[PDB]
């Protein structure tokens, strides 16, 4: 049971969000830092089960609408078989 | 083994399917592939990942009513995967990315 943590109050941009994901999920060095690259990582790199804890999501949404698009990719992966548990704390 | 941008593009335009050296991630995983282990060549000798649906989430590729996309790995031999991917549509437009889906270039 792997765990990834996003401290929402430290996310200041969509680029920063991708950099954090790259670090937390130990993604490949060439990670594209975009929604398609994220989907690629969730379907071809990340190991499950995974618990994704995104603290202070409301703040990420503000510093940024890009946060919701990222969250949506995780939820889509979950709907499509990935054993992911998302905690919005 | 056909795994170059032009080689695979030509094959796709001609046969409307990927070369026999391609397998989906679902298939690869079932065969024992674990990305973090970089063991694709160990469980599936001579194979490259390819055929899965590409959703064009950033909207960089041209969209059209009914058009869908798929992707495949390019220049892969063994070990960990790289950042090269070929993108092909249901109506056979063909694009390439060498920066892990950041930018795309039409090649057919």
């Amino acid at each position: 049971m792997k765990k990834a943590v996003i401290n929402g109050e430290q996310i200041r941009s969509i680029s920063d969000l991708h950099q954090t994901l790259k670090k937390e999920l130990a993604l490949p060095e060439y990670y594209g830092e975009n929604l398609d690259a994220l989907w690629a990582a969730l379907t071809g790199w990340v190991e499950y089960p995974l618990v994704l804890e995104w603290r202070q999501f409301e703040q990420s949404k503000q510093l940024t609408n890009g946060a919701e698009s990222v969250l949506q990719v995780f939820r889509e992966a979950k709907a499509e078989g990935a054993d992911i548990t998302i905690i919005l704390s | 083994v056909i795994n170059t941008f032009d080689g695979v593009a030509d094959y796709l335009q001609t046969y409307h399917k990927l070369p026999d050296n391609y397998i989906t991630k679902s298939e690869a995983q079932a065969l024992g592939w674990v990305a973090s282990k970089g063991n694709l060549a160990d469980v599936a000798p001579g194979k490259s990942i390819g055929g899965d649906i590409f959703s064009n989430r950033e909207g960089k590729l041209p969209g059209k009513s009914g058009r869908t996309w798929r992707e495949a790995d390019i220049n892969y031999t063994s070990g960990f995967r790289n950042s090269d991917r070929i993108l092909y549509s249901s109506d056979w437009l063909i694009y390439a990315t060498t920066d892990h889906y950041q930018t795309f270039t039409k090649i057919r």
